[PDB]
């Protein structure tokens, strides 16, 4: 699917390129607890060690640290492939 | 990727997901129990001091006589209200005089709902209701009501998919049922699943040649 191979092709550059300032709103990639990276949306910082985050393709949230934040590449931005799940 | 955590698994439905509770907060979730029963003897729910709504949480009484935290889904009737038990995952209908107002002593704000929906990593669910079925009952015989470990694989459209450890060291749960021909391999294409994958389309070769269950013809 275009999310498999925009997955594939981000992992790549993060790997490549390993990692931000969170705010409401905002997009970044988030480490999941799978130790992997995703799209994500900054939805509420209750704290530095509390960024609470959607994961755009998958409808997932969670709370996590901001150190486990990174920026969205424009290679891997909603332009070039929209949130896969409904906020 | 690996942290395996020590899970409860209360719940294996019949689309094959799976409940489970952190086996951490299991003593506050004791306590909390105790505490709301107690409370819920010394004060019956009157009807009809409580009105079911989708969405709304409410105790419940389930099958063994005792009380539960619950949140409302489908209301059919005042005889027929779909309730999901949210510390434990089970799901039933029941009348509204089975139900009664949670208080906020015990409510959500003070102990989340414990438990947390699953699937299993690297597998496809059957299909056919008969090889679905015979699917979910192995895993209820095996693991529903004890305590696994866990390990997150990956993020998917719904819950995440994890795979589950054998207490006593006997072994990978979504595997087993690959070996035994209940369930065969989904082949993922992510470069970290290469190995785990690998040993999953070895034990469906296994399970093949022996034609067991799912290979049976």
């Amino acid at each position: 699917t275009q999310f498999e191979k925009l997955m594939e092709n981000m992992r790549n550059d993060i790997a490549s390129h390993p990692p931000y300032a969170p705010r409401r709103g905002e997009f970044c990639i988030a480490k999941f607890v799978d130790g992997e990276w995703y799209r994500a949306r900054v939805e509420k910082v209750e704290s530095p060690a509390k960024i609470h985050v959607f994961y755009i393709d998958y409808g997932n949230r969670e709370v996590l640290p901001s150190t486990r934040l990174g920026t969205l590449s424009p290679a891997f931005s909603t332009r070039v492939l929209p949130a896969q799940a409904t906020e | 990727s690996a942290s395996y955590k020590p899970v409860f698994v209360t719940e294996i439905t019949d689309d094959l997901h799976f409940y489970v509770q952190d086996v951490e907060t299991g003593t506050q979730f004791e306590k909390l129990m105790e505490n709301m029963r107690n409370d819920i003897a010394s004060h019956p729910p009157v009807e009809g001091s409580y009105a079911p709504r989708r969405g709304e949480f409410c105790i419940a009484k389930f099958v063994d006589g005792e009380w539960y935290r619950a949140r409302v889904e489908k209301v059919e009737s005042p005889a027929k209200i779909h309730v999901f038990y949210i510390d434990y995952g089970n799901r039933e209908v029941l009348p509204s005089t089975r139900l009664g107002t949670l208080s906020p002593a015990f409510s959500t704000r003070v102990l989340p709902a414990q438990a947390t929906e699953y699937a299993f990593a690297f597998i496809q669910v059957p299909q056919d209701d008969d090889a679905r079925t015979d699917a979910v009952d192995s895993v209820v015989r095996d693991i529903q009501n004890t305590q696994c470990l866990l390990n997150v694989e990956h993020l998917s459209a719904g819950c995440p998919h994890v795979t589950l450890q054998f207490a006593d060291s006997k072994g990978d749960v979504g595997l087993g049922l690959v070996k035994e021909g209940l369930v065969m391999v989904e082949v993922r294409k992510e470069k970290q699943f290469q190995k785990v994958i690998t040993e999953y389309l070895n034990a469906q070769e296994s399970a093949k040649s022996a034609r067991l269950n799912l290979w049976r013809y």
